[PDB]
């Protein structure tokens, strides 16, 4: 049996984090939608997530949530990334300037087993593609390339993309930390 | 800290083989037929009444609520208890209780007596699937009444639905059961004595169940027993989901923790009742 | 369906000039001492357990948590009531009680009889601020023990610092009052059969009080009195922030609630305490 | 002694809220601060907003939430506006492109008596201006200037930003179903 | 006769960083923190009881007349050591405690065992403020808990106040602790075997500290030494008023005694802790 | 609250009468044979070691003080034994003895032991001058001789000056004799078990005797007595000038106080033995 409960109602989310903890019998899946709160700091929002999730399903749970930080934006979205992608889908390229593309993908995850919540924040410095380019991936993946790399996160594999995305330096982390 | 599913099943067949367990079954147990919990009754009266659900929660207890219900017009708890018979024991509900998973490996074992806080004929019902015979024991005249000599007894603790004096749902039922003194009280002070408990689907948030539980320490404790003889004879809570301080409350009054897992919470009781066969 | 603060007022000062209103006070009447209620306690044991404040406070309510503190280690109960006796009964504590105005207001008038639930010299202290005298009683041997012929007698009803095991926290304390054989308890009980009672500062969470309520409506169902005559005892219940369900359920038990402004809660009840004068 | 609690952190908010409706003895006056929740519709912030303030006070509450709907942005902020103005000060009107300057200032109040929540929404044509001109009024009102009008928000007065702004319409609607 | 401060100096550097000095603090370290020795707890224990201090003092000894208080009433004992922690674990008297140069020197040492007979958290707490942390052992439930690997134990040899059954003050209590039973008399009598001692503010009056010293000479007189052997391990006694006859006592125990300056008490100690350094 | 002479004699009678009484005698009866009591000692060995009487009785108790003497120089230990047989056991001190009426009646009964805490042959010499015969009992070597079938066994609880090994005088005495290993120690505790004790002449400032009257006390708690018959058996205390802390302490260990006339001191006691006869 498991002892430690992924929480995701995004199913992209969850065919990533088991394609490298996948491995883990100690790691469970479950499925419940939280609320998240209204500010733009990733480390608040998340940490509000966590025990959102753990009153919902009161087993240790892991929850995730990103941020999409933009230089042009003063760093918005941040953690409010989710209805932006929603509002503005590919006229997010076009509503910042060319010239100042640069922004931060950020990352974080917070596991809380009932007492205590911890928090593992990574980051990937990028900048925005001039169009929508790319077709695997999902979420906001065509508008972003990595800083060195051309090519946006739709245009990579899964294990191409995991090898530059803030999950891809979460996983080591979260499986020490946890003992997965 | 906890017991799991491995764990706890050679202590729940020498139990059962010495015939001195007797399962204790909540509202949890009939989730799989698709009938209302404790929340979603509270999420119909509120629909009656004419508040939100998420308004009429935060007004207090569920033994509060329904107080509030009651006391709203007159005939208004005897109307709760006919909608309630049409939903819990419907022709649609015993459909799904044949071919449910958790009714067959309870039916399946050959128990003498079972506990019920439910309002359905779901526990009977599926001893009857079986090919069993029950009595459904809830009221004065029912513990009078003739049975046969060996028939499981399902003592309803909590009231039938069809007889709607015995149901305590309201704040004042709860606090007339605090005397002890009801048939269902007074059969259960006494098997305690002697048998251990398998809690499957219930949660102790009644305070009539927990303060059983603390007299029964307290005659434990003026008889003055040992260390090692005071914790021989265990109760069982199994749960998908108890938190992390009421596992520790409960060790003072001898009842263990079953973890099940939380994944596919129907298979998991299952897979502990076929584990007692 | 709710008195309000002038509606009450001739209510109150006729009890009071016949000597059958006695003040039952609660946490929240320390509250302008800057003390903490049952909210900052929880935040506090939480700190020293190793949990979070708001994690915590999700795993049972105020008696459960308390209990699963004192068992967590050797010892663990007793260090509590001393940093408690540190923090309630401190010196800063009594320098704002001489100015407080609900202080001075309950000392002004002519009492015989108070009971509080809260842990702190405050109430009692009080009166010795407005030069009259009181006698706390809070266990067997208070009651036994001498007094003078004509002092207001303050009934500790959960107990005192100063004798930590009367103190009534854990849950495991609250279940050994539900049997009402504590002298507090048989001293409640007698007063409440001929006297008005003036709940303050108090929210009836504790199901230790509401059974006894409970019980009077039974002693007063079974003596077929009229609907005249059944409802002319009164009780009050000033609240700044009571809900909907809550003062229904109290019309039951011949509890009136009375509505204080909720802007300034400190000046709404000393506004009260006046008007009886 | 008041029945109806108006609830806001914002002293800007309340001298405004006071300047009609301050006669009405029916009306006072509390300060808990609420946490809103991540979503760009007003309908649904403002009314988990006036649920989670009832559970702070426990009183009849009236609570308040804005929205700056953008068609440069397809509705952004929406009532994601609280940390627009914190991050984007004045760059937020440099952000929108000039010659579809339009927008949208929408107001909602609710009101929750403890068992039913009601949801009063007015709503202001206007368009950005160019650059943020205006010294009176608070928070974005600089940059908002009302159909019809050449003046900004901050140029205003106060009795002529509320025959203009959504709140002075909500008055009166406020006023004749509470009975205030 | 008497060894002075600079004498005894290179003395106490010797035991000191073989780590075989261990400091035993009594009711004198405590009074710049303006608290009550043992003779301002009978004029209040007298003012209590009706007595005037001067009439009551001359009834019996010190522990003969908390006897007396302890039996006046039910709860009398327990009511005296709610006042005291209100009194010695003051939060004026914490302030009063960083600015001490006693407590400044005592912390800055790296101490591993530190023996107290007062009822206050004033030696571990000056550890406290020297970001030191210190483990209070007094009750058998302390020894046995969990401590960090290297952490100074500060030994309550009397008792502490958040655990008011370890307090020896009465006379019953300390005749129960002449059996040398106790968890502090157990680890003193084992320390005592190996360490030498510097007494602080202490003065030999009570009978359980001198009859432990006299035992240890047993062993010792009964273990045949020489005279140059049986008299290398010594104790120290830093005393501002000690008389003519009580030094004289003590060289049979082998226990030096060292003349402070009695002009002003508090400098006097605080050189010696820092002559150590 | 204490007994009168009148109030205690038939209280003694029945003891006597059943052979289950036994005198307790201190320095105090040898007063009128005009002998130093334990304050004009201390007088004495200041004039030897060069000290003035009043400064030398405030450097500590009398335990100690006797230490320092002995200790002051070689052989000083034995020279005190010598001096204070010259003047106890002098023949103008035999004079007094059979013209003392207190001597006289405490002859006159028939007792079997007699203890007593006196350096002189008083006790047993004034059971000699009645004709009858005595048998002083003081070191191992006197239990274990020949006495004849039935006689008097005068217990030496303090030693004789005869056998100068015996005596307990200085502070390592005390401290040796607080094992209860000696042979008037080991006698003590088993009279203690069924006999009633009257001390006469004896104040209880020894922690010896004090200690072995609380374990008693403590067998007599732990075997689980009522009200009334742990209380059944007494002890007296004949005293005339006892104060009032002293009567109230002694309760606890079932020792009731004999107030007796402090105007003639030496009539006071010699009307109490002739009221037992
Ligand atoms: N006719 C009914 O079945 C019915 C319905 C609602 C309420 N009630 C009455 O009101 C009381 C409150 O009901 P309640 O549900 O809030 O408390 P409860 O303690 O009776 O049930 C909660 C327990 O059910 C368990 N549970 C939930 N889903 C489960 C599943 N799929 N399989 C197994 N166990 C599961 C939970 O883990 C939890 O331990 C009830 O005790 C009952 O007396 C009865
Ligand atoms: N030593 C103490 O004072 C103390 C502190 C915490 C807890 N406790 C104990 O634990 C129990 C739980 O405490 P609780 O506070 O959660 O319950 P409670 O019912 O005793 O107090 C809540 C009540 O206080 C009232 N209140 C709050 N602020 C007030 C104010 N400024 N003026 C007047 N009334 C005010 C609330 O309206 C509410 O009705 C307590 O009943 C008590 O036994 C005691
Ligand atoms: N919480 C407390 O501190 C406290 C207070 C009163 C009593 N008590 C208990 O009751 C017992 C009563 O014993 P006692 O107090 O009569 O004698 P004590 O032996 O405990 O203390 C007396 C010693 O303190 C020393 N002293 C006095 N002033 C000093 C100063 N300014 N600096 C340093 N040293 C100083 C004296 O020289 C003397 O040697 C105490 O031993 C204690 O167990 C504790
Ligand atoms: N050879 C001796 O007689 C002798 C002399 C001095 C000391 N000592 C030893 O030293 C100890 C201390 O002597 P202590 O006298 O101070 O203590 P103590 O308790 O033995 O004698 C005091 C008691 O003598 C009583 N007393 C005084 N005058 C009396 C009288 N005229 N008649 C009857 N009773 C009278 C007092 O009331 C008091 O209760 C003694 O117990 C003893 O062991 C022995
Ligand atoms: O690496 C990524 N590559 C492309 N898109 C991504 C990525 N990571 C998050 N995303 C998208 C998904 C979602 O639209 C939003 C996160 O918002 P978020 O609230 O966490 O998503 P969700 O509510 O659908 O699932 P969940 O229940 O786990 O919170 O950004
Ligand atoms: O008419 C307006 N003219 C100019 N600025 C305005 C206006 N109306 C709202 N605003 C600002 C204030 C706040 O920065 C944000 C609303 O966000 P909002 O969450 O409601 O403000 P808040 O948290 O400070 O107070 P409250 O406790 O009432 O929610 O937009
Ligand atoms: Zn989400
Ligand atoms: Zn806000």
């Amino acid at each position: 049996a498991p002892t430690w409960f992924y929480n995701t109602t995004n199913s992209e989310k969850l065919r990533e984090l088991q394609h490298v903890l996948g491995g883990s019998a100690k790691l469970g899946y479950l499925t419940a939608k939280v609320t998240e709160i209204l500010d733009v700091d990733l480390e608040t929002v998340i940490r509000a997530k966590a025990i959102a999730a753990y009153r919902a399903v009161r087993v240790p749970v892991i929850v995730e949530h990103g941020a999409l930080c933009i230089d042009a934006l003063n760093g918005l979205p941040g953690a409010l990334v989710k209805p932006f992608w929603e509002s503005l889908d590919t006229r997010l390229c076009e509503v910042i300037p060319a010239g100042q593309r640069t922004a931060r993908a950020r990352g974080a995850l917070c596991y809380c087993d009932g007492r205590e919540r911890h928090v593992l924040i990574e980051e990937t410095e990028g900048e925005i593609a001039p169009s929508a380019r790319g077709t695997g991936g999902f979420h906001w993946d065509p508008i972003f390339i990595p800083k060195g790399q051309t090519r946006t996160f739709a245009e990579m594999s899964l294990d191409e993309k995991l090898s530059f995305s803030p999950l891809g330096r979460l996983h080591t982390r979260l499986r020490t930390e946890l003992g997965l | 800290t906890t017991l799991t599913l491995s764990e706890a099943a050679p202590l729940l067949k020498k139990e059962f083989r010495e015939g001195r367990l007797i399962p204790f079954l909540g509202a949890g147990f009939s989730k799989p037929l698709k009938l209302p919990d404790g929340s979603q009754l509270i999420a119909s009266l509120a629909k009656t009444l004419g508040f939100e659900p998420e308004l009429f929660d935060m007004h207090g207890r569920f033994e509060q609520l329904a107080e509030f219900f009651a006391i709203s017009a007159p005939n208004r708890l005897q109307r709760l208890v006919y909608e309630m018979s049409l939903s819990f024991d419907s022709a649609e509900a015993e459909a799904l209780r044949e071919k449910s998973p958790m009714h067959r490996a309870l039916a399946a074992l050959d128990w003498r007596t079972i506990y019920t806080t439910a309002y359905d004929k779901h526990v009977e019902g599926a001893l009857r699937d079986a090919g069993k015979q029950a009595a459904v024991l809830a009221s004065f005249a029912d513990f009078q009444g003739p049975r046969a000599r060996d028939v499981c007894e399902v003592i309803k603790f909590a009231g039938t639905l069809d007889q709607p004096d015995t149901i305590v749902l309201t704040e004042s039922s709860y606090f007339q059961r605090m005397a002890l003194d009801a048939p269902p009280d007074q059969r259960l002070r006494a098997d305690l004595l002697a048998n251990s408990f398998l809690f499957i689907g219930y949660s102790f948030s009644d305070t009539n169940i927990r303060y059983i539980w603390y007299r029964m320490n307290q005659l434990r404790e003026q008889s003055q027993l040992g260390v090692k003889h005071s914790q021989a004879r265990r109760c069982f809570f199994a749960t998908h989901g108890a938190g992390l301080v009421q596992p520790d409350i409960l060790q003072q009054w001898n009842i263990d923790v079953i973890q099940l897992d939380p994944t596919d919470k129907s298979a998991s009781v299952a897979r502990l009742l076929e584990s007692i066969a």
